[PDB]
RNA sequence: GAUGGUGGCCAUGGAAGUCGGAAUCCGCUAAGGAGUGUGUAACAACUCACCUGCCGAAUCAACUAGCCCUGAAAAUGGAUG
């Protein structure tokens, strides 16, 4: 339905992000704490379940 | 430890250079070590290759140039994964000898393409359960026997192309991999001289 | 604490041209003329020796939050250099799982119409910022080339149209649709 | 045109689990006249798992077993094997001397797959901790044998 | 580049390292951990530790105290005077 290098070309700006805990903020995939102060920098992180 | 691991490592490569006067500077370039170690187990008993950090080589070189006066010349061929094999039976027997211990390695997705690799037009053995790879390359097939039949030949990939896992993985399957990495041995050295 | 002097250098092509006017510069070279103003960080520009073969740029008793802005300079400088010798290529792809994207380019690149973005038929116009051309390239299905000398304009535009393209109230982790920036590149290639 | 397929069986036991129709079946030989065959060939084993090499020609297949390091050290550690009950922590315990050890080795060495006899009997110690027994004593105990009180070939 | 003994052994329906309990070693080794993870009904595949190729001067970690920030939500418009 779809060519996969494209797919993991729209997952490279949809899907691969890093979630912030506090706050939900989408950041970069190598990311170590959040880039919004309203949250206060905060250090935990998830890796933004995929599809399954 | 590391400490222990570079003074032994010194001692086994000055060891190395003394009853070896005469060496191929190798580079082990792109080599898996299925191939090297089959390699070095087949031909231990006539040979022995050695591998290592270059900056630590060229320091020991450094080191036991106070005893041996005609270790310089090695100094500018160490640049690259490039090491040392040591033989004592003749001058280009074992040169011979690695140029036919070539082993074809297999595709991995990511490498590129040394080349001209393609496929030739033939019913294989793989079975009508596994055409879901051919579709991802588009590859225009038909079935017959019980087995895939290729129609035509294709070239894939080109001289210095990316291989991607699609390809890859169809090579696998194939059992077909043109990708031939050996020795590229680069320099000769036999008591003081340099030979190509 | 404050460092007494931190500098960097950068150098020039011979087919290009920079010159100073106090802090901003302005850069000539064959595929024209680009300038850009720093009046807003405070740092020391001097296009030392003959042949303008180096252009240095130093802070003096800066903290650590201002000596980071000395080099970014330098990356600017040289990124203007590039574009201007060279230029800026940016090539991004149509992404789409049934309904076609159709971009139709008018005003010879400065207006980008999109039309069967997921089927509706609302048609989203984008205006390319001064500066920039669009053109659908051939030799390739869905793609197209942005060509410019700047990279913020270059990129903004791209980042325009991508935003544009965009799927909301749904999970974007499944409707991966949408024009995404594949490659950047350089219209000419050294 | 000859062929061969590797298969992994689970020793004299015929095999209640239809896989040689998978294998064989492409080419037409008949996969159950086999499989029984190879598990009466076997025989011996009887409890262990066994891997097995068909040289299967257009006529008919010849049956020979691959050896192996943990197959042939649990078999040399003889001890009664469990029924179809199949209790659990059947973790083996034993003393295997030295002596035998060797001429498993001269199978290990017989393709050619390894370093010379001193090597490969320190590797094949290695499998004696993989199982679980000990030759009087662990591996501590017998690295020291291979350190100036050596007893191999 | 990142291997064999070996798909180590209790293991289980299928468990090749990636669900589990105890082991957790030898050869070739510059290096490969019976293994940190992504996945596989499970294999394959990707990836980490570790070793090398290129530039070459400094670089990490864990605490700790200062100022500032998040934590920090009430009603007539509002108070370092
Ligand atoms: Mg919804
Ligand atoms: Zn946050």
């Amino acid at each position: 339905i779809i060519e996969p290098s494209l797919r993991q070309l729209a997952q490279k700006y949809n899907c691969d992000k890093m979630i912030c805990r506090k706050c939900y903020a989408r950041l970069h995939p190598r990311a170590v704490n959040c880039r919004k102060k309203k949250c206060g920098h905060t250090n935990n992180l998830r890796p933004k379940k995929k599809v399954k | 430890d590391r400490a222990t691991w570079k003074s032994n490592y010194f001692l086994k490569i000055i060891q190395l250079l003394d009853d070896y006067p005469k060496c191929f500077i190798v580079g082990a370039d792109n080599v898996g070590s299925k191939q090297m170690q089959q390699i070095r187990m087949s031909l231990r008993g006539k040979a022995v290759v050695l591998m290592g950090k270059n900056t630590m080589m060229r320091k020991a070189i450094r080191g036991h140039l106070e005893n041996n006066p005609a270790l310089e010349k090695l100094l500018p061929h160490i640049r690259g994964n490039v090491g040392f094999v040591f033989t004592k039976e003749d001058l280009t027997e074992i040169r011979d000898m690695l140029l036919a211990n070539k082993v074809p390695a297999a595709a991995r997705a990511g490498a590129i393409a040394p080349c001209e690799v393609t496929v030739p037009a033939q019913n294989t053995g793989l079975g009508p359960e596994k055409t879901s790879f051919f579709q991802a390359l588009g590859i225009t097939t038909k079935i017959s026997r019980g087995t895939i039949e290729i129609l035509s030949d294709v070239q894939l990939i080109k001289t210095g192309d990316k291989v991607g896992a699609s390809e890859a993985t169809l090579l696998n399957m194939l059992n077909i991999s043109p990708f031939s990495f050996g020795l590229i041995i680069q320099q000769v050295f036999d008591n003081g001289s340099i030979y190509n | 604490m404050k460092t007494i002097l931190s500098n960097q250098t950068v150098d020039i092509p011979e087919n290009v041209d920079i010159s100073l006017k106090g802090r901003t510069v302005i850069v000539k070279g064959p595929r024209g003329t680009l300038r850009r103003d720093f009046n807003h960080i405070n740092v020391e520009l001097s296009l030392l020796g003959k042949k303008k073969k180096r252009l240095r740029v130093d802070k003096w008793w800066g903290n650590r939050k201002e000596l980071a802005t000395v080099r970014t300079i330098c990356s600017h400088v040289q990124n203007m250099i590039k574009g201007v010798t060279l230029g800026f290529r940016y090539k991004m792809r149509s992404v789409y799982a049934h309904f076609p994207i159709n971009v139709v380019i008018q005003e010879n690149g400065s207006l980008v119409e999109i039309r069967n973005f997921l089927g509706e038929k609302y048609i989203r116009r984008v205006r390319m910022r001064p500066g920039v051309a669009c053109s659908v390239s051939q030799a390739q299905k869905d793609e197209l080339v942005l060509e410019g000398n700047d990279i913020e304009l270059v990129s903004n535009s791209a980042a325009l149209i991508q935003q544009a393209t965009t799927v909301k109230n749904k999970d974007i982790r499944k409707f991966l649709d949408g024009i995404y920036v594949s490659e950047k590149g350089t219209v000419q290639q050294a | 045109e000859i062929k061969v397929v590797y298969l992994r069986c689970t020793g004299g036991e015929v095999g209640a689990t239809s896989a040689l129709a998978p294998k064989i079946g492409p080419l037409g030989l008949s996969p159950k006249k086999v499989g029984d065959d190879i598990a009466k060939a076997t025989g011996d084993w009887k409890g262990l798992r066994i891997t097995v090499k068909l040289t299967i020609q257009n006529r008919q297949a010849q049956i020979e077993v691959v050896p192996s390091a943990s197959a042939l050290i649990i078999k040399a550690l003889k001890e009664p094997p469990r029924d179809r009950k199949k209790q659990k922590n059947i973790k083996h315990s034993g003393n295997i001397t030295f002596d035998e050890i060797v001429n498993i080795a001269r199978q290990m060495r017989h393709r050619s797959l390894a370093r010379e006899l001193s090597g490969t009997i320190k590797e094949i110690l290695g499998t004696a901790q993989s199982v679980g027994c000990n030759v009087d004593g662990r591996h501590p105990h017998d690295i020291i044998d291979d350190i100036n009180s050596g007893a191999v070939e």
